[PDB]
């Protein structure tokens, strides 16, 4: 119980950064967020000739 | 809006405080402009429609 518990507690401490999936996690905000608004920043302003 | 050589279509609002100062507008890593300049002598940054 004070084993499981502390392993929880580290689990609870430990996000960031060094600790993926968390990285994964802001990988997938970071890719359909760039995807989003990056694409959509290079799809506009500017392309054209 | 229709500034000096730059058109556009945007909300001015008297924000704070992020420029040059000396020549007048401001961008934001790509060619929209957000935004304040040109007025006398405040800070009118504009947005998007
Ligand atoms: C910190 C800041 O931006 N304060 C502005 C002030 O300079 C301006 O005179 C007033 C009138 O609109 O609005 C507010």
């Amino acid at each position: 119980a004070n084993k499981f518990n502390q392993a929880l507690g580290a689990m609870q401490t430990g996000f960031t950064t060094t600790n993926e999936a968390f990285q994964k996690v802001q990988d997938a905000v970071n890719n359909n967020a760039q995807a989003l608004s990056k694409l959509a920043s290079e799809l506009s302003n500017t392309f054209g000739a | 809006y229709s500034l000096y050589g730059v058109s556009g279509r945007g909300v001015f609002q008297n924000c704070t405080a992020v420029g040059v100062r000396q020549q007048r507008f401001v961008y934001d890593a790509y060619q929209n402009l957000v935004g304040y300049y040109s007025d006398d002598g405040n800070y009118y940054c504009l947005r998007a429609c």
